[PDB]
């Protein structure tokens, strides 16, 4: 007449515990920026005329 | 803004951004504790207990 069926009491079981330490680490920061020359020489004339050559 | 030699300016300093209410004009109470609720309206013309 039954008298069966009773919920299985579960502990939950298999849990995935890491525990964590003190470390030490160096942080960082990005930033955005241009690539730039190191010397860039833009030629200027310094008289006045025709260029032959 | 960002200016063309990689400067820049975001909505992260001029602006604090959180998830908040979207209208803090009412808010309930239940024995002093903080809540909150919906009251229904029942249709017009139906049964209340079912």
């Amino acid at each position: 007449c039954g008298k069966s069926e009773a919920p299985p009491p579960a502990q939950t079981p298999e849990v995935g515990i890491v525990t964590l330490e003190a470390q030490t680490v160096t942080l960082n920061t990005e930033l955005p920026g241009r690539t730039n020359a190191f010397r860039i020489a833009e030629v200027r004339p310094q008289v006045n005329g025709i260029i032959l050559k | 803004k960002v200016n063309p030699d990689g400067s820049q300016v975001r909505l992260k300093d001029v602006a604090d951004v959180g998830l908040g209410g979207q209208d803090y004009s009412i808010n309930a109470q239940f024995n002093g504790s903080p809540a909150s609720g919906i009251a229904i309206k029942l249709a017009t013309g139906a049964n209340a207990l079912d």
